[PDB]
């Protein structure tokens, strides 16, 4: 029990321990036996479990490579000097985001109060809080349905061959 | 913040007070992530309580999800809504016996 | 200035010289062969005597290189290169040390116009390999 | 012409040392940048260039062309 | 061969011996090993004639060595024999093709008896699937080719040696036993005449204390060790009386923790030095031992006996009383002297065979291991062998073997000749021999015995100078490991032909002759005074009486590269040394065209390397097509060979075979029917023939620089061919399968134009940077998004289509034709591995044209980076009109001492324009005629041997009597200079200038793949520093150095801004960005997170840190 | 001069074609050095059977 | 001796340091993100070796407290806590006492101390030295026409290191509408 | 190579924001220990919690 609790980095519950333990041996008798490696349908056919099942049994008892090993030929490098942080923020990703968002509001700002007002409001670009239809329209004092059509009449205009080019290339 | 300002750099001999006073909480299970579902596990040595949200402006049950709860102590799972670089910054400790 | 074998000129009066002093060393090897002498007295004998050799041979050399040859312009104007390499190239290699630090009393009396024969390149080969190593481990004493 | 240009002897005359006409030209340059940069704003910060430049000419050139004619002062404060 | 392309030789000495087979290093060794058909045939033939008489295999070697295998109780054993070999499952092709590993089954006959009722149970076992060694001597590991190499180590046995003591100025000598797999042993006479016998390198203890362990007594030590004093003052200096009472202290001193038992101590030292088990000094060892101390004992069986330990000790003793000989036992005379550590007969050579015997031998212990710790839990009399053995450790330990060792190494394959050598190459370090760093300067000298066993000039020039080497041309390794080299034995003072193979200790027992020597033609000497060696290397004049050996022919020295150098007496040893070492970065260019002037051994070393292919059996060429050659041969059948075309070797290179044969000619066995990468006709060609003149040319070939020509650009003259290879693979994930699909989420339908109906790119179909080979999806789940850009999808009615792109492109400043893409799927049948679903990789080729900043070098270590590229029309040319390709600098020729360039200029021009003296009664004539070189036709190639090449006084006399051109004048003056005109300005040059033909070789150091550049690119994890190398876009590194000279400059901004900004300062690098691009002020800098990720590395050692303000109060660093 | 080339069979340069003792990348070099010499303005266009 | 005492007494008596610091109570945890646990290419993880070193730390303390209340003579007991000690000294410092505790392919685990120490530690590699952007290499020709206060670049390094500045000017001349055109221009590698 | 830590990132910041509503309930230790905890208006206050000081309930 302690050995199955206190083996792995990550830990494995004590059935799928017993599991891959009994998968390991029996495709080790199975090896020795027959002369030959075992495919994926033998051991499935022989332990009674759909292939699925036994490809991801021998996934999980992996163990996790060491990020100190080295790799320099010197003794110099790591396996972990190379790994790339992949969140990692991104200059010009970051600097794209903030032009995409300065150029969003101008285009907005050629629109009427009202509609420029509304979409923001319902979007949230100013506090970033989508408020309902019945928030937007109490400022106004239009009713629930004026909201519904105000902001359709704004899609439709900036869905069209006359405003889209300047958004275009952020998409 | 700013390197100006910085005018000595003290060493010394770091006490039980000084340990558990850097800490925010102790590290009491030797597990680290979930096999399955690849996330952290309560009170291992990547716990969220602990270390800090995984997710920028997250808990980890998940109510709270923006912004706007900024700085609010989750009560389902204990952590704070802020940002995953707080990883980088906040210490343990293990109580001897 | 160019560069031709032609150009390479060994001294004329080098034979000579050479032959002289090899009548000399074989009379101390003889001397070897009676007895009369022990084998400390018969390395020193030849160590000097193929010194004074060749010193002679390069003072010859030097003597002997015009002041227009293309060779002679390259050193003398200082653009590249020294009168020991341009001893070794037309005169006499010299004398060359062993495995262990110590000189080998039989020198190398051609030039690298003339060619080594093969003892001759094996026993460079020594020098040549320990100067090599010296400078790898300079570059990280000198780091250091 | 370039980065020759003006002579550091000339410079070196009105100043003191290298490691003061190198802070010397770098603010000059700083002011001469943050100018150019806010220019679409109506304000009233910062002056120059007090010399004759080109389409898209380097701050620091321009500075260093000012230092050389003798339009700037020094203070310590 | 009798086939060979005609190239005039001007050698004037007639050799005795041919080159031997230069691969038979390493495919001798792999058939001992097995047992092949081929070692059975080598060691009939042995017997009766030579010494190849070892008759055992090294797996017949193991398998009877480890058993029996019998339990405690003694009622019951197993044993192994009679080992088997069969068919390999593979070819080499597909195994190279479906990255399989070469091998063959082996199965080995075990019995298993039983002590009661006689039981049996022969039956066979499967023990695994041994590599095995191709044709070549590479082995087929992963679908990569690998080549292990012989590694030189110290031979066991006893060694002597004495050193001077700095305080007192008295010698100091010691002995040790080293044997292989086992314990030391040390004697020492220390500066007080005391005897110490350190066990196992224990502290230290008095001999004599030994020897009463060991059960002598005080009189039998007096009454022998008695004429001496260092013994007498030990025994009187001991205090201490009995077997018993001497092993219970040897025992308190070794192995302290217990009040021992005279029994444990015996029992201890048994199975330290006395078990075979625990200790085995093997053949070598014996051998050795029996050698120095005169001792008798059989070779069979090696393991420490108390007669070889007194032997030991009474030969250090009279070593340091100062007696120089002696009567060892069972002996005649034997000589008291120290010995060295360098020479060979003290370094041993441990060739394939040896490493993959130990591997086995290593997993046969833990096999057995497990076989008797399983015989005994079983009940008795239900088992048979199947369920006792376990292969899976063999099998783990060849496996390990094979990958992940320094001495299976990736095969080197830039040409034919970087092949070879990669081979017979003698590597000092490694596993059980000696560390880079710590190596001293005595092992990496050239000892007086290098002399035909190792090449003195090739070696490494970097940090491995002297640790690797070259075997010579005529090394060959005896039984024992220690190299041999062939002597002509010489009697009466006539030199008769009997070759004698020769070690080192035999070569310094007699006195060799030299190679070039001269000779009356009645094979006797006639000088009367020639240049011999003796015993300690030394060279010495001898008369023609006592000389008893003489070398089969000079250039036995060298190595095979450095044997293709032509001129090579007239050479510094540094330059050829780099000549030697980059003749084997060379490209293979796609035009090849033999050396005008050479040596001899081009075509040996290229039919000898194995890239020529060549017929089996005489036959005549049935048909014949740039893909295959079908010969039908005369016994009755007809056999097809196949050509590689377009191939790709493990650097990158192109492996291209042409055909020579034609339709309709009559080939013989050994004759050759097509090319490889770098030969031309069946002999090595590594570079081209350029007319080349040496002057200084406005200061465009300024120090090593060179200038080129455009007629080697429109020509393809140095042109070649490189491909590469892309992989890409689709597995599974969290959220489903990955996909190789043509529908990339949001592209141009105008990207996927080229590809095809599977989504990866047409074959024929050219790429450039950004393009993607294989388009690949990959689902990436739910997400929240900004609302930016909710908006614009909004805005724009766009679905996420919930998954990514990861398809393939090609990487940044690469280009290419598409050569061939192959794919594996999973479910056809392909051995993917654990969890991949698809595979698939493509091949992009290139031809490459020679441009500024690619290096060219020559043969004599003449290197330099082409810097100008001058049209045809303003090169110099000759009287004629005709251009000059290439110029050189002549101030690199005399500093450097390698004279030899220009004499291989004059006597290229000579064979270029080709000659006729016939009727000349001259003395240089003479030797000419006697050679057959009178008459030699324009073009034709020359020989010059190594060491027996030609003399200037035949090229001085050649350059009057060359054929005169179209205008019947001869351009080039007897002076060997010619006048050349100007290409710009049209005069005359004021003085002649040298002229003529040399061979350059490309180097394979493209500027192509040196240049690389950032401005921003991944990062790392832990600290956030650019990332380093080029495979990604990585940061060029400021070390302490520069740091030191910004530092000294006084420019602090400058070192701020790099140290800063550009590497640690996370959150300054996005503001600096997006100041550049908004045209404004660069801010100021941060605080690095290595300073933060310092602070918190030391808090967590209990360091109590903290950086405080301008009054006392921590700063907390957020 | 001539400035391309397209065969039947054949794709890019570094393939070989079938009955032929030569790969296309060697027999460029030989229609390489072809001395002919046109009287049009335009591409004009050969064929070889 | 006294000296050398001294110099050793004196540094506690003066200083606000207590010698009660020696001896451990509470072991400090670095936070998680400068030992990460990655996830390569495949599903195939990787550690940092102090993952090891804090679970054999807490493994050995948590069977300690067990034993503590359950009730235990004092041999294993006694053991339990030299377990603890070692695993602590192995954590602060492996390999200065005993033998160094090892993992996979039996090489010595990297601890605390080996992080700042050596000619590969925080110190001398990241402090001292480091990676830089805006940077290039490449092989060197000679140029006889230049000026002594000129050199010459290719056209591919200078419009990779030139990046930022080329899309502000080329944004600037209206040859590009914005930064995302003007970026995709630079890359593709167009004329003007 | 390619790696990614398990962690996930948002183009967002501090800067122009609302933040929403948050009451403080105080909590004690058994020797002492006093602290402070936001949380959400809408929110349910359980009765126990750990200790900020000495972490016990
Ligand atoms: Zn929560």
């Amino acid at each position: 029990r302690a050995m199955a609790d206190q083996a792995r980095t990550i830990r494995i519950p004590v059935h799928m321990v017993e599991v891959i333990n009994k998968l390991a041996r029996v495709q080790r008798q199975m090896l020795q036996d027959l002369g030959r490696e075992p495919t994926p349908e033998e051991l499935a056919k022989e332990l009674d479990m759909t292939p699925e099942k036994v490809i991801e049994v021998q996934k999980y008892g992996r163990e996790p490579i060491s990020l100190h090993t080295p790799l320099g030929e010197d003794g110099d490098s790591e396996f972990g000097d190379l790994i790339e942080d992949s969140e990692a923020v991104v200059p010009a990703d970051a600097v794209s985001f903030t032009l995409l968002q300065e150029q969003l509001h101008s285009v907005l700002d050629t629109l009427s109060e009202r509609e420029a007002g509304v979409v923001s409001m319902r979007f949230g670009l100013t506090d970033g809080q989508p408020k309902t239809l019945d928030e937007i329209g109490k400022v106004y004092g239009v009713t629930r349905e004026r909201i519904r059509q105000i902001e359709s009449k704004t899609m439709s205009k900036l869905r069209h061959p006359s405003r889209s080019q300047v958004l275009r290339d952020y998409l | 913040d700013d390197v100006n300002f910085f005018d000595e750099l003290r060493i010394g001999l770091a006490t039980a007070d000084d340990i558990r006073q850097w800490s925010h909480g102790e590290v009491k299970k030797p597990e680290t992530i979930n096999y399955r579902t690849l996330k952290p596990e309560k009170d291992g040595l990547f716990c969220e309580k602990i270390f800090g949200p995984t997710r920028d402006w997250e808990c980890y049950c998940g109510k709270y999800k923006r912004v706007r709860f900024k700085g609010i102590i989750c009560e389902r799972c204990g952590v704070e809504v802020t940002r995953a670089k707080v990883r980088r910054e906040r210490m343990g400790h293990i109580e001897l016996a | 200035v160019t560069v031709a074998i032609s150009d390479v000129v060994v001294p004329e009066a080098k034979k000579a010289i050479v032959k002289g002093y090899e009548e000399q060393d074989e009379k101390v090897q003889k001397q070897y062969e009676r007895g009369l002498i022990t084998k400390e007295e018969r390395t020193q004998e030849l160590i000097a005597i193929w010194t004074k050799a060749t010193n002679e041979v390069a003072e010859a050399m030097n003597a002997n290189f015009p002041k227009t040859n293309p060779i002679f312009m390259m050193v003398d104007s200082g653009a590249r290169g020294n009168m020991m390499q341009m001893r070794q190239i037309a005169g006499m290699r010299g004398l060359v040390s062993n495995a262990k630090n110590e000189t080998i009393p039989r020198p190398i009396k051609a030039s690298f116009r003339e060619g080594l024969t093969v003892l001759e390149y094996f026993i460079s080969t020594h020098g040549a390999r320990k100067g090599l190593a010296d400078t790898a481990l300079r570059t990280a004493d000198s780091g250091y | 012409e370039g980065i020759i240009n003006p002579p550091i002897d000339e410079l070196l005359e009105a100043t003191d040392s290298k490691y003061s006409l190198v802070i010397y030209a770098a603010k000059r340059a700083r002011q001469i940048n943050a100018y150019y940069s806010q220019l679409g704003e109506g304000l009233l910060e910062y002056v120059g260039p007090l010399v004759d430049t080109h389409v898209h000419e380097k701050p620091l050139s321009i500075a260093l062309r000012e230092i050389n004619a003798g339009l700037l002062t020094s203070e310590a404060i | 061969a009798s086939t060979a392309p005609l190239r005039i030789s001007f050698a004037k000495i007639k050799e005795p011996l041919e080159v031997p087979n230069l691969l038979a290093l390493q495919t001798e060794s792999f058939d001992w090993l097995l047992g092949n058909a081929a070692w059975k045939a080598r060691v009939e033939a042995a017997l009766e004639s030579g010494q190849d008489v070892p008759t055992k295999s090294g797996l017949e070697e193991i398998f009877e060595e480890i058993s029996p295998i019998e339990d405690f109780s003694g009622s019951m054993s197993l044993t192994f024999r009679d080992h088997r070999f069969e068919p390999p499952k593979n070819s080499i092709d597909e195994c190279k093709d479906r990255d399989f590993t070469y091998g063959a089954p082996l199965f080995v006959t075990a019995e298993f008896t039983n002590n009661e009722t006689g039981e049996i149970k022969s039956q066979t076992v499967f023990m695994g699937d041994f590599p095995l060694m191709t044709n070549k001597g590479t082995f087929v590991i992963n679908g990569t080719e690998r080549v292990v190499v012989s590694q030189l180590v110290r031979s066991p046995g006893v060694y002597f040696d004495s050193s001077i003591d700095k305080t007192s100025d008295k010698d100091i000598f010691s002995a040790k036993i080293i044997p292989s797999r086992g314990a030391w042993l040390e004697m020492e006479i220390d500066k007080r005449d005391l005897v110490g016998v350190r066990i196992d390198r224990k502290r230290k203890q008095s001999v004599t204390v030994l020897l009463k362990a060991l059960g002598w007594t005080t009189e039998q030590i007096l009454q022998e060790f008695g004429e001496y004093e260092s013994m007498r003052a030990t025994l009187e200096k001991d205090h201490t009386q009995g077997q018993d009472d001497a092993l219970l202290d040897i025992y308190r001193k070794l192995r302290p923790g217990e009040p021992p038992t005279r029994e444990a101590a015996q029992t201890l030292l048994e199975n330290l030095y006395f078990n075979p088990k625990r200790y085995d000094l093997a053949k070598v060892g014996r051998y050795k031992v029996n050698k120095k101390l005169g001792a008798d004992e059989p070779l069979d069986a090696g393991v420490l006996t108390t007669d070889d330990v007194i032997a030991t000790i009474k030969y250090l003793v009279k070593l340091h009383a100062g007696e120089t000989e002696t009567i060892g036992e069972n002996g005649n005379e034997i000589v008291v002297e120290t010995d060295d550590i360098d020479h060979f007969g003290n370094r041993r050579l441990r060739n394939v065979g040896e490493l993959i015997q130990n591997q086995v031998r290593t997993g046969l212990a833990r096999m057995e291991r497990v076989v008797r710790e399983r015989m005994t839990t079983q009940d008795v009399e239900a088992i048979t062998p199947q369920t006792l053995i376990n292969i899976r450790p063999v099998v783990a330990s060849i496996k390990e073997f094979f990958g992940t060792s320094q001495l299976s190494q990736f095969m080197d394959q830039n040409n034919p000749l970087s092949g070879l050598t990669h081979k017979r190459r003698l590597s000092a370090l490694g596993p059980g021999g000696l560390s880079r760093e710590r190596a001293g300067f005595e092992v990496r000298d050239v000892h007086p015995s290098h002399y035909g066993r190792m090449c003195p000039i090739e070696t490494p020039e970097g940090p491995n100078i002297g640790l690797i080497g070259s075997l010579a041309s005529y090394g060959r390794v005896n039984a024992f490991g220690f190299i041999e080299t062939p002597y002509r034995k010489v009697v009466d003072g006539q030199v008769t032909d009997e070759v004698d193979y020769v070690t080192a200790d035999e070569e310094d027992r007699f006195v060799i002759a030299q190679a070039n020597a001269a000779l009356d033609e009645e094979l006797r000497f006639s000088e009367n005074r020639v240049l011999v060696r003796k015993r300690g290397g030394e060279v010495d004049y001898v008369e023609p009486s006592d000389v008893d050996y003489m070398d089969v022919s000079p250039r036995q020295m060298v190595s095979v590269a450095t044997a293709m150098i032509p001129f090579l007496e007239h050479d510094d040893a540094n330059r050829a040394l780099m000549g030697a070492n980059m003749m084997r970065q060379a490209v293979p260019l796609i035009k090849s065209e033999a050396p005008l002037v050479g040596t001899g051994m081009e075509y040996r070393c290229a039919t000898d390397a194995g890239d020529v292919l060549k017929a089996e059996k005489d036959g005549v060429v049935q048909e014949l097509s740039a893909d295959y050659i079908t010969v039908a041969n005369d016994d009755g059948t007809y056999i097809t060979y196949r050509l590689h075309k377009f191939s790709r070797s493990n650097q990158g290179t192109s492996v291209n075979q042409k055909v020579v044969v034609d339709e309709g000619d009559r080939v013989i066995e050994g004759q050759v029917l097509a090319d490889g990468p770098a030969t031309e006709d069946g002999e090595m060609a590594l570079g081209k023939n350029l007319l080349v003149a040496f002057m200084p040319w406005e200061g465009h070939n300024y120090e090593d620089a060179i200038i080129l020509s455009q007629r080697l650009v429109q020509d393809d003259v140095l042109s070649s061919i490189h491909i590469e290879e892309h992989e890409v693979d689709a597995r599974d994930t969290k959220l489903g399968p990955e996909e190789i699909t043509r529908d990339i989420p949001n592209v141009s339908e105008e990207v996927l134009a080229d590809l095809d109906e599977r989504g990866i790119i047409r074959i024929g179909a050219e790429v450039v940077a950004g393009d993607i080979l294989v388009g690949k999806v990959t689902p990436k789940g739910e997400t929240e998004l900004t609302p930016e850009e909710r908006l614009l999808r909004a805005i724009f009615g766009e679905k996420a289509r919930e998954v990514r792109d990861t398809s393939l492109k090609v990487p940044h400043g690469e280009i290419g034709k598409i050569i061939g893409v192959r794919v594996f799927d999973r479910e056809e049948g392909d051995e993917l591995p654990p969890g991949v679903n698809q595979l698939v990789r493509v091949y992009v080729a290139q031809k490459r044209k020679i441009t500024d900043g690619d290096k060219l070098a020559g043969r004599h270590g003449n290197k330099g980076v082409i810097s100008k590229i001058l049209p045809i029309e303003d090169m110099p040319f000759l009287e004629d009109g005709t251009p000059v390709d290439i110029i050189l600098n002549p101030l690199g020729v005399p500093s450097r001492m390698n004279p030899g360039q220009v004499l291989e200029i004059h006597l290229g021009w000579l064979a270029s324009r080709g000659w006729d003296v016939s009727g000349l009664a001259d003395e240089w004539a003479q030797r000419l005629q006697a050679i057959g070189a009178d008459k030699v036709a324009p073009g034709t190639n020359v020989a010059t041997p190594v060491f027996d090449g030609a003399r200037e006084d035949e090229l001085a006399g050649l350059l009057n009597h060359t054929i005169p051109n179209r205008d019947g004048e001869r351009m080039v003056l007897p002076t060997g200079k010619a006048r050349l005109f100007d290409g710009r300005s049209g005069e005359p040059f004021p003085d002649p200038i040298s002229v003529g033909y040399m061979y350059i070789l490309k180097l394979h150091h493209l500027v192509d793949d040196k240049l690389h550049a950032r401005s921003t690119g991944p990062y790392s994890m832990i600290t956030q520093q650019p990332l380093g190398g080029k495979a990604q876009f990585g940061g060029q590194r400021f070390g302490e150095m520069e740091v030191w000279a910004l530092e000294a400059y006084g420019a602090a901004y400058a070192l701020q801004e790099l140290l800063t900004i550009k590497s640690d300062d996370v959150t300054g690098r996005v503001k600096v960005y997006e100041a550049i691009v908004k045209g404004e002020n660069i801010p100021e800098p941060g605080i690095p997170e290595s300073f933060k990720v310092l602070i918190k590395e030391m808090q967590s050692l209990c360091l109590n840190v903290e950086v405080l303000s301008s009054d006392g109060m921590s700063i907390e660093m957020r | 001069a001539v400035t391309s080339i397209r065969i039947d069979g054949v794709l890019h340069e570094f393939t070989t074609v079938p009955g032929v003792k030569e790969d296309v990348t060697d027999l460029i070099l030989n229609i390489k050095q072809l001395v002919v010499s046109s009287e049009h303005d335009e591409p004009v266009v050969m064929y070889l059977r | 001796r006294a000296l050398k005492r001294l110099k050793v007494v004196s540094a506690f008596l003066q200083t606000a340091n207590s010698p009660k610091g020696m001896v451990l109570d509470c072991v400090p945890v670095i936070p998680p993100d400068l030992r990460p646990m990655v996830q390569l290419d495949g599903g195939r993880f990787a550690t940092s070796d102090l993952n090891d070193l804090y679970r054999r730390v807490i493994n050995r303390n948590n069977r300690l407290k067990r034993l503590l209340d359950l009730g235990a003579p004092e041999i294993i007991v006694n053991n339990e806590k030299r377990m603890l000690q070692e695993a602590v000294d192995a954590l602060f410092d492996n390999g200065r006492r005993g033998r160094p505790v090892t993992g996979p392919g039996n090489r010595p685990l990297k601890s605390l101390s080996d992080m700042l120490k050596g000619k590969q530690g925080r110190f001398r590699q990241n402090l001292l030295g480091k990676r830089v952007d805006y940077s290039a290499r490449s092989v060197i020709v000679v140029g006889p026409q230049l000026k002594l206060h000129q050199c010459g670049l290719p056209k591919a390094m200078a419009l990779e290191l030139f990046k930022p500045f080329v899309m502000k000017r080329l944004v600037d001349l209206n040859h590009a509408q914005n930064i995302k055109s003007a970026k995709r221009m630079v890359e593709r590698g167009r004329t003007v | 190579l390619r790696g990614t830590r398990l962690v996930v990132t948002s183009y967002e910041t501090d800067r122009g924001i609302d933040l929403a509503p948050r009451q403080a309930v105080e909590y004690a230790c058994e020797k002492g220990h006093r602290f402070e905890m936001p949380f959400s208006v809408e929110a349910e206050i359980p009765p126990e919690w750990e200790c900020k000081v000495c972490g016990i309930q």
